[PDB]
């Protein structure tokens, strides 16, 4: 813990799919929960996982 | 017409099927956000009042 603010520790959100037992997973591929197609970084219904 | 914060509408919904769809597909509004439940799954989950 650090008053500085020590954020590297990062965490998953949520994902498309659950994943299968002692699946590490490292994408950071911007996910889309909405109908029109994720394009670019951000979006509509884009958001950073 | 909306009334402001003085005298908030407590409009009452029962008794019927509800889209959640159409409000969560649609670009004509600026902020969605609860945390509660996730919203993709607002339609599946029934509810009383």
């Amino acid at each position: 813990s650090k008053v500085g603010g020590n954020y590297n520790y990062r965490y998953r959100l949520f994902r498309k799919s659950n994943l299968k037992p002692f699946e590490r997973d490292i994408s950071t591929e911007i996910y889309q929960a909405g109908s029109k197609p994720c394009n670019g970084v951000e979006g509509f219904n884009c958001y950073f996982p | 017409r909306f009334a402001s914060v003085y005298a908030w509408n407590r409009k009452r919904i029962s008794n019927c099927v509800a889209d959640y769809s159409v409000l969560y597909n649609s670009a004509s509004f600026s902020t969605f956000k609860c945390y509660g439940v996730s919203p993709t799954k607002l339609n599946d989950l029934c509810f009383t009042n």
